RNA sequence: GUGAACGGUGGAGCAACACCUGAAGGAAGGCUUGAUGAGCGUGUUCCCCGCAUACGCGGGG
């Protein structure tokens, strides 16, 4: 259907993850039913659900933003909204001079059409490797390619899925190369780090016309792009 | 032509607390302003922020206007060449603001005769010396008895 | 064999002449089509969820 975004402004930028810790922090005392929606926490604990994040950080050259994906993510950021502006609104007043915090809101509708030609799409910092056995395939590239087009082709479907519109199954995909291998932290000051590509160009026969979302670590800001600045950006 | 004006609402063009420092309370009542505004978004008060079209006429194209009259006096013929002397001070038009309506005489024509100059009219004497001797021994009671209901 | 039997309500005629719906009345007053999205950090095995039924697949932080 459409995918709702929220831009926050702060007058300085942070990142979309250590936003997303900021986001807890500040909420953790009060309105725990808010916050479980939308970090997507399963209703009962702490853990978050295994299936679509539907309400997911993003980048913003000021601040950070929101994405809620369907009507069900459109109305937990609606109902979000207020109460994590006059958060940021009483932290940033309670250090400093003061800074006025600026909202902005888009509704992009999401669509996609089947063409009988190949269209290039690029996606930045790329998460692919997440067990041992992904990192054996990207060893080899043939044995790599095939599962990437596989990450690609499923993580296009279970988005189509998710936000409850028909995908045609038909779709071919292909890969082209990425610029930059580079890796991701779960958290500051750990060991444990999870293989990214950055900068990857992929081609699909088929056309897409809103954000879409590819592959893991979907809910830290991590390798979705608005395909409709694409068509044409070159 | 389709002329487009918009609005905005300037508290969502801020930006810099040192000029909300001119707004009484401070920056958190217009950050109440920015909330009031997203929880309207989400959702009947209108707030601001407008985008309008209207239609105009081009500027620039010359135009016909046909004053006439019915066996007037001499003294009312002067007071509409009294008038058209000093038309070009006002608005033939609607939208006051975006200065809609400014225009020029290219000409007057008395009963087909042109009496249009730069400096007003040139012409239609007698009718400007009837409306001199009109203009004296004019009181108010003449408009007062009209304007009296029975 | 009906106190019946028989029997034209007809002919002619102008609704029409005259008569002004409209005299007066401001679409107005305010309003950036320009903003938002398209570039910058992490270096290796560790908590939860399903299908199985553990030989492993999928996902998730």
């Amino acid at each position: 259907m459409f995918v709702k975004q929220v831009f926050f402004d702060l007058g300085a930028r942070i990142h979309a993850d250590e936003a997303r810790a900021l986001v807890a922090k500040l909420l953790d005392d009060t309105q725990p039913g808010l916050v479980s929606a939308l970090m997507n926490y399963m209703p009962a604990s702490k853990t978050s659900k295994t299936e679509f994040p539907l309400v997911q950080f993003s980048n913003f050259n000021q601040g950070f933003a929101l994405l809620g994906f369907g009507e069900v993510g459109a109305q937990i950021l609606s109902d979000a909204t207020p109460i994590i502006h006059d958060a940021m609104a009483k932290l940033f007043a309670s250090r400093g001079q003061g800074v006025v915090v600026q909202v902005s809101s888009r509704d992009v509708p999401l669509s996609c059409e089947k063409r009988p030609y190949g269209l290039q799409y690029t996606v930045a910092k790329m998460v692919v490797q997440k067990k041992h056995e992904h990192r054996e395939r990207l060893a080899n590239p043939e044995t790599g390619k095939v599962f990437l087009e596989g990450l690609f082709l499923r993580s296009l479907e279970r988005q189509a899925a998710a936000v409850g519109m028909v995908l045609p199954r038909d779709l071919v995909v292909s890969f082209k190369g990425a610029e930059r291998v580079s890796s991701v932290k779960l958290r500051p000051d750990s060991t444990l780090a999870h293989g990214s590509l950055r900068h990857a160009v992929f081609e699909v026969n088929a056309r897409l016309g809103g954000l879409w979302s590819v592959g893991f670590l979907l809910s830290k800001g991590f390798g979705h792009i608005n395909t409709d600045l694409q068509l044409g950006q070159g | 032509q389709v002329v487009w004006a918009r609005r905005m609402d300037p508290i969502l063009n801020l930006g810099s607390s040192e000029d909300v420092e001119v707004i009484n309370g401070g920056a958190v009542a217009a950050n109440g302003w920015i909330q009031d505004l997203l929880a309207n978004s989400k959702a009947n008060g209108r707030g601001l922020k407008a985008f309008n079209a209207h239609e105009v006429v081009i500027p620039g194209l010359k135009w016909v206007w046909r004053i006439s009259l019915d066996r007037p006096t001499d003294a009312q013929v002067g007071l509409v060449l009294l008038a058209l002397n000093k038309m070009t001070n006002e608005r033939i038009a609607g939208g006051h603001s975006k200065d809609y309506g400014r225009f020029v005489i290219d000409g007057v024509s008395l009963n087909g005769e042109q009496v249009w100059s730069q400096s007003g009219i040139t012409g239609g004497e007698q009718y400007f010396d009837a409306v001199a001797e009109a203009i004296d021994g004019l009181s108010s009671k003449e408009f007062e008895q009209f304007a009296q209901s029975a």
